[PDB]
RNA sequence: GAAAUUGUUGAAAGGGAAGGGCAUUUGAUCAGACAGGCCAGCAUCAGUUUUGGUGGCAGGAUAAAUCCAUAGGAAUGUAGCUUGCCUCGGUAAGUAUUAUAGCCUGUGGGAAUACUGCCAGCUGGGACUGAGGACUGCGACGUAAGUCAAGGAUGCUGGCAUAAUGGUUAUAUGCCGCCCGUCU
RNA sequence: AAGCUCGUAUCAGUUUUAUGAGAAUAUGUAAGAAGUCCGACAUUUGAAUGAAGAGCUUUUAGUGGGCCAUUUUUGGUAAGCAGAACUGGCGAUGCGGGAUGAACCGAACGUAGAGUUAAGGUGCCGGAAUACACGCUCAUCAGACACCACAAAAGGUGUUAGUUCAUCUAGACAGCCGGACGGUGGCCAUGGAAGUCGGAAUCCGCUAAGGAGUGUGUAACAACUCACCGGCCGAAUGAACUAGCCCUGAAAAUGGAUGGCGCUCAAGCGUGUUACCUAUACUCUACCGUCAGGGUUGAUAUGAUGCCCUGACGAGUAGGCAGG
RNA sequence: GCAGUCAAGCGUUCAUAGCGACAUUGCUUUUUGAUUCUUCGAUGUCGGCUCUUCCUAUCAUACCGAAGCAGAAUUCGGUAAGCGUUGGAUUGUUCACCCACUAAUAGGGAUACCCUACUGAU
RNA sequence: UUUGCUCCACACAAUAUAGAUGGAUACGAAUAAGGCGUCCUUGUGGCGUCGCUGAACCAUAGCAGGCUAGCAACGGUGCACUUGGCGGAAAGGCCUUGGGUGCUUGCUGGCGAAUUGCAAUGUCAUUUUGCGUGGGGAUAAAUCAUUUGUAUACGACUUAGA
């Protein structure tokens, strides 16, 4: 329905998420993803870091600089596991792809603007409570991304500024809420409750 | 499938020197008529040596239950012939109709012993109308007054991809 | 699964069941109409050899032990079922570890009897301590030279559950400082009970007490309120 | 077999307050405060009337429901170490080599020295915990005394230097030095 | 004065392959007819087919049920009564069988509905198709001449009359494709 | 293929009746005029079902290398193994699915359009639902398809559903305390051995219960505990066995795979209900082509191998036939 | 290996129509370390280097548990493959087996200019 | 090497879109919990209220949006100026003062729309570039050749030279 779409990557699980991802692309919403450290995953730390460490040990027999890139930071480990849902290889992947763009914490312009969620993706929902997961931010960490301690540190200054904004805001759609209230008992006002607005 | 009960009476043939062989019914349990029929005469085959031509129906009734509101604890016998050897069982349901007990009871068994329908004889379907003759734990705990649960955590189910609120549950 | 593994035994002994429930059960009403008296005596600590020697002291009475129940199955609890009348008044007042006694001699010898037989045994009374010193059998209660040592299998023991300091030189056992064990006027813990059992000391004064009594003839309860 | 609830309580005495916001719980009485975090475990708590209070389950399965009693044996130990507070005691022994023990305030860091195991010239660190105080013995020769209110924490920092002072290469059959615990008990 | 092969110019494409096949786009290029050729749309009907709403019917235990009346019973015990405390109602028992709630079984009563199946019952939306080429016949409407959904489609209207549709062709794109012949 | 005879014709990789040989399966024959009587008996003339035909004579081309699967049968550990016999798939044979294939499931082909399905599937690659519903399972290599990498025996204080035995408000089990006596330190054994270094035996009184005594351990003794009983608290609980999921059994070495991605109230395993997806297979329709049954020299006109009407069918190496 | 015993279980139901779990007993070239120099048709073509990487079921180097561990060192076992595993003596022959060092001297597997890969360069 | 290079607007040309055709509308944090209004003892406080999908919110009428008339209110909004702020994670945007400038569909009037002939995307946006426009702005390196040699297969890397 909009141009671009703006993905928060929390409570999320890559799997479920990169699958919408990847159809909501192929048909042309071009997204946007962020805060891609605060993903999570089904299963817990050790059984993730052992699928990761068996992926890591595959390289080229020869010759390693052309053989995989393990890539370890989050926003390229679920565009690896998006890469596995398209065809890449191909033009359409490419031109999927040209619509993908991953990022950690939230850089600007987006931070201004309206993250959004995927409700068939959710952890809390898509499982059963009284389960594990794990943390992709700790798992990069733990296996070479050098970064976790910075964006914690920015996504505090977008905290604090944010809700500096959120006080103002606040305060005016209160400011605007009273005034529409006081709006009501009002003929005009009226009609429009029998027209449902 | 969604199941029915039938009762089905049988007789093994006219024949002259012996007519009108006493008679033979069974409570009967399928989806249609015919599953009825090929399940009477499977059990009616092992219980004396009769076949289809030397059998016959007499005629059959669709059972409707008579309390469709009322729930009612039900209890029930079953031998079954699982991948080893046979074997029996008594279990305890609270359901409201036999047929949505026993349609509940054979996915319960396909699940906890791979059961499928073919080898699974339902000996007897019961109600127990008091109480202090059930057993087990999992139907007595929805028993006692003024009971009362709650169901967190409910799973809403979006029709939608993308929405902007980061829900909550109630 | 996941289960507290039952421990088992290849012991030559067998359990109890309950043809020794029905037994008992059976011989108290046996002795019901046979005596004439039904004494009960409210006693909760006992000893073998006691039991031993007042079993053979009373030939004509005769002394039972039962579960509580148990004796309430023979008597009968209520005035409406009962083995004969005016004996359910005393089912109610049996509160405790109780004995029956079923005498036919007379009334005033019974209750006079127990009260005047007191022993010692153990509180479960003054106070004791041990000195810093070399501990031994009683611990400085007697001379040390007649006194031998605690062997010292057990001292790790007293480190333990008795909660005392102490360290094992060779065999002689030691401690740096004393320790009073308990103090009087007060119902001991069960470290002070038991280290007086190790010690051996039954400073405790032992009556065993009666609170009522039955006669048949009469039919009637009598009450006997005494420690 | 999904037992449709179970149910725990936890009583308390009157001068104590506790507080408790999602999971995360609060103990203020006598001794002072304690605070712990149980937002892992998925668990229900309601209260009655200001002495008592339910922990629930429901809907729940074996390892959901054998977290609840645990549950309780953590709170219980929580709200006695604000009432009475807990007292553990170590001996610090040997055969022949006298130790050497000593607290030390570096960097407000409250360190435990300890030196001469058996005449070796290391010393050993053992680093002192939030909310725990560490005595040395009066009047009980060769003998340590430790006061908290957080028994996790009075007893890991007691494991931590019996780990420390731990003998490696030989028997413990003839050799016999280490530090261990007397007893554990409360204050009071 | 052909072909392999080679150069210059013009056009086009190009990240570890190329070439081919089905359809189309872009670009280049091109034949035919208007003095009736090309592309489309609307209505009605025919064939195949898909998908909705609504109507009438028969069945089974002439549904069971619900509902109404009716006898009896019991509790996961309702009122009421009784007891122990006690924040003076609130627990625990014991009573109590409708009482200051009600339920179950059994009998009886008259309907509806679901479920299944039937309609030569109606009615609508959407796609593909337009074959054949004076008439002949089984048919319906009717008093009737004649009319018609009756042995295969016609009518009305619009614009263009040009590279616009289409064809060829390089190329991109989606998908597919194992190198040819021969003995085994 | 060329003739001759039939034409509704003898027939059938087929059933049923009847009856054989050797229980079913399989296997054989009869189911009429070519038969019944000494000129008499026609389609109710002797069961069902189906029939682009059936038979006789002459001749012509190619062919006569086996493999695999089911069954009976012989051997063994059995093979990409051998001894025998029936049937089927291949080879000549495309196509949808099996991720891909000498052998599996489905289905045999003109060119095209629409429709509907098969086997397999519907998280994304990928067209089709992160449909609904009951359960289970959480794997430090989970598992994800029958025969297209399987192992059992068993082990498992992981989870679930059970069966059968047992105890129980006349007080079940957990937990606390006490009781847990004599001849007795039982017999020789010994230097010392007293409930336990040890061999034989192994009982009786009181008993609520207490063995010639499970472990702790003294050179001996001693002391402590449960197994055996009673108390204080009060509701259920224990033993054995079974079977589903799970772990283990169940390992190599260039870096490596449920097909990849990844998935855990699943996108897994077990079951059900509808809906949905698409193959040259099915239905309908136009056209081509052959083949067969029918009509058609007749004036006027042009083709007689021609024209017209109807129907069904179309794969195909070697080889054959006809038109080009 | 063969033959028993013990025998959880199985068998239209079953001891005894019969199998069978785990242990046990039967000597199998000698009861007092006396030895015996027993290599008895090794019928195949690799053998021996330059030299790279991988596996662990580790020979030392790590950290650990238990063992009569008083110590030193040793006997086993566990996680462990990060790093290391030699110089000579003897045969065409790999078969055969010593001396000494060191911490140990573990076992295994894997013409050539032409396009590719590798090492390097605009 | 003729006056080339740039930035302000603007008339015309081309070159194409991985594909605009009302708005990418801002808290964070948990989910066996929380948002919002409010009260006071400022709290892990109380009182009330909400959720069950944004099927919302904001915007929205005029010829693809004209010319005009007023009524009432001091507002809203565009455009270029102007003031002071804020923000570095990939800020390249978000505020705010001042006026100017319009339009107002907040209410009520008048005029015009035809003929594209019943529809045919019925062209409205935005990338890049060029040639011309009339107005400001600044008037350099590198490579080769040569020489060295810290380098050296050839290239290259490093140096020097008005």
């Amino acid at each position: 329905v909009e141009p671009v779409v703006v993905i928060d990557g929390k409570g999320h699980l890559v799997g479920r998420l990169a699958s919408v991802v990847a159809k909501q692309l192929l048909n042309g919403q071009k997204i946007v993803v962020v805060r891609a450290e605060e993903l999570n995953i089904s299963g817990e730390f050790f059984r993730n870091k052992l699928k990761y460490h068996d992926f890591l040990r595959k390289a080229t027999a020869f010759n390693k600089t052309r053989g995989p890139f393990h890539f370890r930071a989050p926003s390229r480990i679920f565009y690896k596991a998006l890469r596995g849902m398209v065809s890449h290889k191909t033009a359409r992947g490419k031109a999927a792809l040209e619509r993908l763009k991953v990022f950690e914490g939230i850089p600007p312009p987006y931070d201004k603007k309206k993250r959004v969620v995927v409700p068939q993706a959710l952890r809390v929902l898509r499982l059963k409570p009284g389960r594990k997961y794990t943390t992709l931010g700790k798992l990069s960490t733990s296996v070479g991304w050098k970064y976790e301690d910075v964006v914690a540190k920015l996504e505090a200054k977008r905290k604090v500024s944010s809700a500096e904004y959120y006080a103002k805001k606040r305060a005016f759609t209160k400011k605007v809420a009273s005034a529409n209230a006081t709006a009501a008992e009002s003929d005009v006002a009226k009609q429009l409750a029998a027209l449902g607005y | 499938a969604h199941f029915k009960e039938y009762q089905v009476i049988g007789r093994r043939l006219p024949t002259e020197s012996v007519p009108e062989p006493k008679l033979f019914r069974m409570r009967i349990f399928a989806s249609n008529e015919v599953i009825a029929k090929s399940r009477y005469w499977y059990f009616l085959q092992k219980l004396h040596k009769v076949k289809k031509a030397s059998g016959e129906i007499v005629s059959i009734n669709q059972i409707n239950e008579a309390h469709p509101t009322k729930v009612k604890n039900f209890g029930v016998w079953v031998r079954y012939d699982s991948r080893s050897g046979t074997h029996n069982m008594y279990k305890e349901i609270r359901d409201v109709s036999r047929v949505a007990a026993v349609e509940t009871l054979y996915q319960d068994m396909a699940a906890r012993h791979r059961a499928r329908f073919r080898s699974i004889h339902i000996l007897k379907v019961a109600e127990i109308e008091k109480t202090a003759d059930v057993k087990r734990q999992y139907v007595k705990q929805f028993l006692t007054k003024d009971l009362k649960f709650p169901l967190p955590h409910r799973v809403q189910k979006s029709t939608k991809t993308f929405s902007y609120k980061r829900p909550s549950t109630f | 699964r996941s289960k507290r593994s039952k421990l088992v035994t290849l012991a030559q002994t067998d359990k109890k069941g309950r043809e020794n429930k029905e037994r008992i059960f059976d011989e108290v009403r046996e002795a019901l109409d046979t005596y004439r008296y039904v004494w009960v005596l409210h006693l909760d600590d006992v000893r073998t050899p006691v039991l031993q020697e007042i079993r053979t002291s009373w030939a004509g009475s005769k002394l039972i032990m039962g579960k509580r129940k148990v004796l309430q199955k023979a008597l009968g609890e209520k005035r409406e079922e009962e083995y004969k009348e005016n004996l359910y008044q005393l089912s109610k007042l049996c509160s405790g570890v109780t004995g029956l006694l079923f005498t036919d001699e007379d009334v005033n010898t019974v209750k006079e009897y127990f009260k005047s037989y007191v022993r010692s045994d153990y509180s479960r009374p003054l106070t004791f301590t041990i000195p810093e010193g070399i501990v031994y059998s009683r611990g400085g209660q007697i001379p040390a030279e007649e006194d031998v040592p605690m062997i010292h299998s057990l001292e790790p023991t007293m480190r333990n559950k008795f909660e005392i300091p102490t360290k094992i030189k060779a065999g002689k056992i030691t401690i740096d400082s004393p320790y009073l064990v308990c103090t009087e006027g007060e119902k001991l813990d069960v470290r002070q009970a038991l280290i007086l059992k190790q010690f051996g000391i039954a400073a405790s004064e032992f009556k065993v007490k009666v609170s009522a009594y039955y006669d048949n003839d009469s039919s009637t309860v009598e009450s006997t309120n005494i420690n | 077999m999904k037992y449709i609830q179970t149910e725990q309580q936890i009583e308390v005495p009157e001068g104590v307050t506790v507080s408790i916001k999602s999971r995360i719980v609060k103990v203020v009485g006598p001794r002072g405060t304690l605070t712990k975090n149980l937002k892992h475990i998925d668990v229900t708590f309601t209260k009655v009337n200001n002495q008592l209070i339910k922990v629930a389950v429901h809907n729940g399965g074996r390892k959901h429901v054998a977290a609840l009693r645990t549950v309780k044996s953590l709170v219980d130990n929580m709200i006695t170490g604000v009432t009475k507070g807990y007292k553990y005691k170590m001996r610090y022994v040997y055969a022949h080599f006298p130790i050497n023990v000593n607290i030390v305030e570096k960097d407000g860091a409250k360190f435990i020295e300890v030196r001469n195991f058996l005449g070796d010239k290391k010393i050993r660190n053992v680093p002192v915990r939030d909310g725990v105080t560490i005595e040395f013995s009066t009047n009980v020769k060769d003998e340590i005394v430790l006061s908290g209110n957080s028994v996790e924490d009075v007893s890991q920092n007691a494991a931590d230097l019996q780990q420390i002072c731990r003998v490696r290469n030989k028997d413990i059959r003839k050799f016999l030095d280490g530090i261990y615990v007397s007893h554990k008990g409360f204050i009071t």
